[PDB]
RNA sequence: ACCUCGGAGCAGAACCCAACCUCCGAGCAGUACAUGCUAAGACUUCACCAGUCAAAGCGAACCUCAAUUGAUCCA
RNA sequence: CCGAGCCUGGUGAUAGCUGGUUGUCCAAGAUAGAAUCUUAGUUCAACUUUAAAUUUGCCCACAGAACCAAAUCCCCUU
RNA sequence: GAAAUUGGGCGCAAUAGAUAUAGUACCGCAAGGGAAAGAUGAAAAAACCAAGCAUAAUAUAGCAAGGACUAACCCCUAUACCUUCUGCAUAAUGAAUUAACUAGAAAUAACUUUGCAAGGAGAGCCAAAGCUAAGACCCCCGAAACCAGACGA
């Protein structure tokens, strides 16, 4: 044997040091282990997409449920709070939700009136006014 | 379903919902603009012809010109000689 | 072919592309027509000139009987009166 | 067999053939080894140039 | 056998109906398309994988202007149900090298020269 | 030449400031890893 | 919801263009404005060469209608000197 | 039963295109005896091997047929 | 353990057949065919890869491609 | 496949290196096959690290983890690996696991980098920019057999 492997035990120790957690012999044997260290590798990269989706929908959850306290469903509120022009996004309306039900309940008041402001004029057809908060901010 | 679902000469149905009947029209309505532009062309045929042909001619002269630019780089002695700094002590 | 010989160490060459087949210098191979001389009588006198004439090989070919030869036969051979001498450069080639 | 300052030769070449191609030639310094590599076949017309410069 | 589309020119005819739901003008038409594809090009033939990478659509909505001519128009007939087509209008002009670092393709298709980030 | 004028200020040559000339020396593809070998060619 | 905002022309995604993603995002406490960020530099530098298109591919047109509008008069022309003698 | 070559259909319009797919055939015969020699440029049975066509020129004169076939070995 | 003993040697028999072929990271990368005691294989082509040289490549318009359908071929512009 | 002719170690260090502590023990009637292994210190007249267990059995749920989380589990997501294939979670192959051992060896031609250059090369050889030198590409296990010579009724 001119040259056999010295630094062996190393070798073991960079994949059995993530694997010290785990369940039955994939904790100590290596022939066992590597094939969870892998699979718990890519398991931990594939859900980088499933937190931003579990995240999202957790605040869909969270946005659902508190516009239902003043009667307002999901769409009727993330919908008329882009028509004026009030480009909050799921998380922050998630955390006004919970931690400020005062200005939650101000933008569950007004998402509720360019709502009422878009029927009127949906049932006025032909040309009349605007409504008050139906007004767009023009950018040039 | 005897075998296979979706091949063969006995598939399961699938059905058309609301959904895939207006997601297929609103890309008919996509199309049928598109052919609303190109029916109004800015110049015939005979008017078009070689309108870029001194541009699309130098277009390719510079790629032409980098194919047979292809050659090693200049190897200089202050690249041999920096190599003598490995064993640079102090004192 | 023989890579390696058992008495010296070296190539062998298979002696039967030297008995076929002609090397130019340039490195073009020259081979006759296959059937050359069978059956002269059932073909029309086109073919038969077709058959008496000294064609050259494919790329492949030519590679194929230049790993099958050593290197003596890939040399200058400045012969007393090689009918083949004119033929060995290669002239005005635009590669 | 270059000996001096080959970027001055380099130039000097670039200056001499490029009315014999029309193009600028691409060439490549040896500065370690002292050689000068010009693409193409320019034997008879840089031996000839180099005789008057009295190499 | 699945060819080629040869598609008729009575489809490219536009009629006295098709300019009043659009606002095109057939005398004076536009000079410069804004091509933009919304469809993928896997699963289309290889006719049509090509003809994108010849007007530089490779990636999907990325706006590209195209001259208005017969024979751009070739191309995008081929690909026109993996695009959309609509003018480049120009409310000012096209820009000068002055106004050339403060333009801004809006989504109506039109080219503004000046954009401040103001409102009005 | 010049080159000699820079040899001054760096320190000697010896047996461990060597380096061949980059292009020499071709690294070895031998069979082993994720690429190299598997079936090895 | 942005079939909404493609009625008001605004950019369909809010992170489009207009003043959430175009302004700088921060400053100086004492005024100084930021250097600008790596996105607004490569946003202004591919709308530059968006609009170099349009000015080239406009002018292309103009001076391909010129040439046509020139060699129909010089076939013109052609004809008239070649009707006497 | 079949194995090589050719004509037609599938394969409707450049080429190509399978099948123990459907139908026909071929392994010759006849007439010349310059059915002499040479040589540009090409075609090509999806490679190669073989197969095709050919102006000019020399020399004289004033091939038909779809297939009609068989490499190398030096005697 | 006998359709021809057992052991040693030739012998590291031969296997178009099965199994196996060990550091890291990146890049390009899939299906016309022909011959073959050949169809479990190989050689050539085709495809693929690298390096090099050059100039066109792809997309295509009029016109054009035979007598007994969808399209293609060819093709400047672009 | 000729001839004339020419003229101590960039080794191994107890699965290595010899089979060898020994052709011994053991196996076969015989020819024949053929092992394993030892480690104190100047003087015996002087810890820490594999698998496996124990310390310390287990709590609904599911490739044994991951995202997480105040929190081990509960929630959500996820059909072992290798090989072979048109295609394997496949109820196809292999594998209890640990330690050690176990598999790409080279030619002309090209390419890259130097030297010198119509010549190169420390005779021989090549040369219509060549020539000399270097670098860089070619695995492992497995038959039933066949033959020669012994040894066996
Ligand atoms: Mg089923
Ligand atoms: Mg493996
Ligand atoms: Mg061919
Ligand atoms: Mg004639
Ligand atoms: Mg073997
Ligand atoms: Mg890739
Ligand atoms: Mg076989
Ligand atoms: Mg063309
Ligand atoms: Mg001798
Ligand atoms: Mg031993
Ligand atoms: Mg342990
Ligand atoms: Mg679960
Ligand atoms: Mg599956
Ligand atoms: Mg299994
Ligand atoms: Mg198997
Ligand atoms: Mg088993
Ligand atoms: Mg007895």
């Amino acid at each position: 044997l001119r040259n056999r492997v010295t630094d062996r035990y190393f070798r073991i120790q960079e994949v059995l040091k993530h694997a010290r957690h785990f369940r039955g012999r994939k904790n100590r044997c290596y022939r066992l282990a590597v094939r969870t260290v892998i699979r718990a590798f890519v398991k931990c990269t594939k859900a980088r997409y499933l937190k931003k989706k579990n995240m999202r929908t957790l605040w869909i959850n969270r946005i659902t449920a508190a516009s239902q306290e003043h009667g307002l469903k999901y769409p009727a509120l993330i919908g008329n709070l882009v028509k004026c022009q009030v480009e909050l996004n799921r998380k922050v309306l998630a955390d006004l939700a919970i931690y400020e039900p005062k200005t939650f309940k101000s933008l569950a008041a007004l998402a509720s009136r360019r709502r009422h402001e878009g029927f009127a004029a949906a049932l006025g057809d032909g040309k009349e006014p605007e409504g008050i908060f139906s007004r767009v901010v023009q950018y040039h | 379903i005897p075998g296979r679902q979706w091949i063969g000469k006995h598939r399961r149905p699938r059905f058309v919902s609301l959904r895939a009947k207006q997601n297929m029209i609103r890309r008919l309505e996509i199309e049928a603009e598109n052919h609303y532009w190109l029916s109004m062309p800015y110049m015939t045929r005979e008017q078009e012809r070689g309108h870029a042909a001194v541009r699309r001619r130098e277009a390719f002269e510079a790629i032409k010109a980098a194919a047979t630019s292809k050659f090693p780089p200049h190897r200089f002695i202050a690249d041999q000689l920096d190599h003598l700094n490995v064993t640079k002590k102090w004192s | 072919l023989t890579y390696f010989s058992a008495r010296k160490g070296k190539r062998k060459t298979v002696k039967a592309v030297i008995d076929r087949f002609l090397r130019l210098h340039c490195g073009l191979w020259v081979r006759r027509k296959a059937g050359y001389k069978k059956k002269l009588w059932k073909k029309t006198p086109a073919r038969k000139k077709r058959l008496r004439e000294f064609v050259f090989c494919n790329k492949t070919q030519s590679k194929l009987l230049d790993k099958m030869t050593t290197s003596f036969w890939k040399r200058r051979n400045w012969y007393v009166d090689d009918p083949y001498q004119k033929y060995h450069d290669r002239t005005n080639l635009k590669v | 067999k270059v000996e001096g300052d080959i970027w001055a030769l380099q130039k000097d070449v670039e200056d001499f053939l490029s009315p014999l191609l029309g193009k600028t030639p691409v060439t490549q310094v040896n500065e370690v080894t002292g050689t000068l590599r010009i693409k193409g076949y320019f034997d008879q017309e840089l031996k000839a140039w180099l005789l008057e410069k009295g190499f | 056998k699945f060819t080629r589309s040869r598609i008729p020119e009575k489809v490219f005819q536009a009629s006295p109906e098709d300019h009043e739901k659009y606002g095109g003008d057939p005398q004076n038409p536009h000079k410069l398309h804004i091509v933009t594809r919304i469809k993928s090009t896997r699963r289309r033939p290889y006719w049509e994988k090509d003809i994108i990478k010849m007007l530089g659509l490779e990636k999907a909505h990325t706006p590209q202007v195209h001259k208005n001519i017969p024979s751009v128009n070739a191309k995008l007939k081929v690909v026109k149900h993996l695009i959309r087509i609509k003018p480049l209008k120009l409310p000012q002009g096209l820009p000068a090298e002055e106004n050339m670092s403060n333009t801004c393709l809006k989504s109506t298709g039109e080219l503004v020269v000046q954009w401040h980030l103001k409102p009005v | 030449a010049r080159a000699l004028d820079l040899l001054r200020g760096l320190p000697r040559v010896s047996l461990a400031n060597l380096k061949p000339n980059p292009g020499s020396k071709k690294p070895e593809r031998r069979p082993r890893g994720r690429r190299r070998g598997r079936k090895c060619g | 919801g942005g079939q909404w905002r493609l009625q008001q022309g605004l950019a369909a995604n809010p992170s489009g263009y207009g003043p959430l993603t175009e302004l700088p995002d921060w400053s100086y406490a004492d005024g100084r404005p930021a250097p600008p960020m790596k996105g607004q530099l490569r946003r202004k530098a591919e709308r530059e060469t968006f609009a170099r298109r349009v000015v080239l591919l406009s002018q292309e047109m103009d001076a391909g209608l010129q040439a046509w509008q020139l060699r129909q008069q010089k076939l013109q022309e052609e004809q008239r000197k070649q009707e006497n003698a």
